[PDB]
């Protein structure tokens, strides 16, 4: 849905709005999202706990170990390859 | 014959009267005992029978409107008779000497002393020796003891043991009258510690709760118990705190409830509009954390501490602790008070101990609010040794010293505003880096955040005073001048501020 | 036999009536006074025994509806008697003559002079020369003292003297007394300043603040103290200041509690809707300004002062100090009392020196609310002097004289309104 304010070459040049940045990987889609972005859209879908999501999430490997602002800048997502095309990677 | 006065005889049959016929006039009607509140003025009276039934009434009840009441209470009374019964029961108290009485549980605060309050209560040596006369209490729980000690202490061993959460947990609850004790004897200036257990749902939290708080009476849901809910209004959670100084409760799951006032409420014994007055210690419970939506306030991190780890190890450990603490409660903090009693000089060295090992283990902390938890860990081993001897089991303080000085490092952050602040900061501009020009000039034709410059090892962001003030509303920060204060002492920092920010950001901000 | 009327009785064993046989009706119930509201017209009166408890009831209390009441405050009645009863302690309290109650604390006005209530009562030279009564006051708090003097001082000494702001701490505190005794005399106009302890979490402001009320009375939380939380209504905060006026009172911790309209309330003796009237000194504690979420008046900067250092020099600094208050309280504010009342224009005389000394410190001042402050500088200063001879230690002068010409200096362009709004039009701009 906000595809449009998350960049491809590393640097946040969305002059309205930034979320994040978001690089097509082997077999995999790494979403950087900025870590108040992802507060507060966790907050709008009515999750009540940031960090309770964020370990469940790391659990399954979809954080990932140790990059990333995790539970004890960016979150660091990995999302599945074919979703690729349409989002325009 | 148990009593007369004038014409009027209390017999085990009752009262009666005589006149030129000798008239029943009443069931036995005893008055054991009056006190008299200083402030009010106003008079109170225990009435009994020889059945052992006892109740506390207001003196006004000895009024001739009032006193056919005691019917309700079981009595019998002939009220042809009620003007001269009334005269006969005041007459009784007047013969009674003035006594006192004091309300709560935990520890009592007394001119002559202490008392601790339990189910039954416990006197301590400045008391016992001070007070010619039985002290008289408002039990103010249930807290009687259910089941045995044995099996309290078996499924300890075989459930708790070993298992450092499942342990703190047991400390916690103990804690409440060891920490009370310390504020009495100022050793501490506050009274208790909020806990919070959060972490995910089925994972033993309402468990450890239970288990914490069976040391001193019933951990179920009932009328008069330790187990509660977040389930009322602040007038009745306040309420059912009033006058304890000593016994944990549980607040069981916040979703059955913009929380910054009542966690200071809590850890402070103010009631509101005269006042309720507590000192006690809370478990709280919940599958979210109790610093979400809450004020970025430090003095909120330090009157409070939140475990977000898995209590017990199975579904069979917790399915098997709350059946055990259902049936089994209220052995082991009587065993704490009269340790603290006839051990009272040995702890306070124990609790020196404690607060030195901690200063020392932490003396690279310069922030005011870290030093201030350091007498709060150091209650949390002294109850630890203590409830070591008292159990008669073995339990590793040195595991408990660690959890704590990990528990303080991983919070360093979050007791401070400046990391705290910095952090919302970064992403501010990372985030709105299209309202942040670079050559010089607020060249944003829709609006204009500041200026962005690519500096030697640091990058200078010049942002716009109001900008900057409004962010930190918007994440819960309610003072600038702190936040500002906070963040120019780490050398972070009529228009602008000027914020230096680490190189190493220049390439995602397009530097 | 303590009183008689025609067939009423009062002995040291209680009440009795006779006629053509003698019966007992009552404990020992005594009337020892009378009091008479002018625009209610309603009557009140004391009621004891012999055994010195003192208890303040409406004079309905002796209709034969409401006597057996007094049975709740440990008398006892036969009620069989009540109508007689009744009229007995009626006809005792017609032989009594009529007395003025005073109800308050601090400076209590009254049209023979004023009054220093605190535990005890202290009366002035222009009262006690001309009305031929005991004066009789609602005490109104607790302020009984407990422990020594000695400890306080001891504790003044070792972790508060040198130290400047747990100095004015102290100040303050008196201050509250002082600024009504000066109101009082139509030196200031003011009746008292709000006092906001704020800056970052354990700095010593809660510490200070107890420090601060040591001065009259217990510093602790409990049943009846001055040091309470902003938890409760408008109704009871104001509740709790009434008939106040010249006992500091702490309210501690905002977080739990747009506060405009209340730091108003607070420097006028405002209530609401009779009015419960005040007029003292009271010291906030908070981890957040109150002028963070307030208009943007001057006259608001103009009647607080909030103080934005730390207070204490180390956490053992505090924890010493709030041992030694909690232990020791209430002794220094009657030995204040006692000074204005025997060197009152000694400290008038004081307060005028210091008034024209920062008067002329600045005499740059254009802005009307910036000369506002002067004559509130100075009643802190001139506490500091009264302080500095009741404890009878040194106090330096010119460090509090120039902490607040400094105090002043950087407040300066929030007494302006043009320098708030041109700050907010840059960046408006911008
Ligand atoms: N460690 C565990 N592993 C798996 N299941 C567990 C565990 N602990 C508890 N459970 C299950 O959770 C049930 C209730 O546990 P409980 O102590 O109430 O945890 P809880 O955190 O309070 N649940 P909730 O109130 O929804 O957050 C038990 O009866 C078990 O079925
Ligand atoms: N100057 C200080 N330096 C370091 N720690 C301090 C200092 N003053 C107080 N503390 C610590 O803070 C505790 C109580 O702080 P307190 O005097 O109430 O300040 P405070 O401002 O009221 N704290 P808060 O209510 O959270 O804003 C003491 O017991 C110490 O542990
Ligand atoms: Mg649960
Ligand atoms: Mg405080």
């Amino acid at each position: 849905q906000n595809r449009g304010k998350f960049s491809d070459e590393g640097a946040l040049k969305n002059m309205f709005e930034n979320y994040g940045l978001i690089s097509l990987k082997d077999d995999h889609i790494e979403v950087k999202i900025i870590a108040n972005v992802f507060k507060q859209m966790l907050n709008n879908h009515q999750f009540q706990d940031v960090n309770n999501v964020v370990n469940a999430l790391r659990d399954k490997g979809f954080i990932l170990a140790d990059r990333g602002r995790q539970t004890t800048v960016f979150y660091h997502l990995k999302l599945d390859v074919e979703f690729a095309s349409i989002l325009g990677l | 014959t148990l009593f007369e006065i004038g014409p009027f005889a209390l017999d085990s049959f009752g009262w009666k009267e005589t006149i030129p016929k000798v008239v029943r006039m009443a069931s036995p009607i005893i008055v054991n005992a009056r006190f008299s509140d200083p402030i009010t003025g106003v008079e109170k009276l225990i009435i009994t029978n020889n059945n052992g039934k006892k109740d506390i009434f207001e003196s006004d009840i000895l009024t001739t409107r009032n006193l056919p009441s005691l019917i309700k209470y079981g009595y019998s009374i002939n009220e042809k008779y009620i003007r001269s019964l009334s005269y006969a029961l005041q007459l009784m108290r007047d013969r009674l000497p003035l006594s006192e009485l004091y309300e709560g549980v935990g520890i009592l605060e007394t001119p002559f002393g202490y008392l601790i309050s339990l189910d039954k209560v416990l006197k301590s040596i400045q008391f016992n020796q001070s007070s010619p006369s039985y002290p008289i209490v408002d039990s103010a729980y249930d807290l009687t003891p259910k089941g045995t000690f044995d099996n309290w202490f078996n499924m300890y061993i075989d459930e708790v043991k070993g298992h450092l959460l499942l342990e703190l947990a047991v400390i916690f609850g103990i804690s409440a009258l060891v920490t009370s004790f310390l504020k009495h004897k100022h050793e501490i200036e506050f009274a208790g510690i909020l806990f919070s257990f959060t972490g995910q749902s089925s994972t033993g939290k309402s468990t450890a709760a239970a288990l914490a708080v069976s040391v001193a009476g019933n951990p179920t849901k009932g009328n008069e118990t330790l187990f509660r809910s977040w389930n009322a209004t602040r007038n009745a959670l306040e309420g059912y705190l009033s006058n304890n100084y000593g016994i944990p409760i549980v607040f069981d799951e916040l979703s059955s409830t913009d929380t910054t006032g009542l966690l200071y409420s809590i850890a402070e014994g103010q009631g509101r509009q005269t006042p309720k007055n507590w000192g006690t210690s809370v478990i709280s419970t919940s599958e979210y954390s109790i610093f979400n939506d809450s004020a970025q306030n430090d003095g909120l991190r330090v009157r409070t501490i939140e475990i977000n780890e898995q209590f017990t190890t199975n579904a069979t450990n917790a399915d098997n602790i709350k059946k055990a603490v259902a049936l089994n409660y209220g052995h082991v903090l009587p065993l704490v008070a009269k340790y603290l009693i006839n051990r009272e000089d040995e702890v306070i060295q124990w609790f020196y101990k404690e607060v030195d090992w901690f200063e020392a283990k932490l003396k690279d902390e310069t922030n005011n609010t870290g030093i201030r938890m350091f007498k709060r860990y150091a209650v949390i081993t002294t109850s630890a040794k203590i409830l070591g001897r008292v159990l008669s089991t073995d339990i590793d303080i040195a595991n408990i010293r660690d959890y704590f000085i990990d528990y303080h490092t991983h919070t360093v952050s979050e007791r401070s505003l400046a990391d705290k602040a910095i952090d919302v900061i970064i992403q501010f501009v990372a985030q709105n880096r299209g309202k942040f020009s670079d050559e010089g000039a607020l060249k944003n034709m829709f609006e204009n955040y500041g200026l962005i410059s690519l500096k030697d090892d640091h990058i200078e962001v010049k942002i716009i005073a109001n900008v900057f003030k409004q962010m930190l509303n918007n994440h819960q920060f309610q003072d600038v001048n702190n936040v500002v204060n906070a963040l120019r002492d780490k050398g972070f920092i009529l228009v602008f501020y000027h914020l230096k920010l680490d190189v190493e950001f220049a390439s995602i901000l397009g530097l």
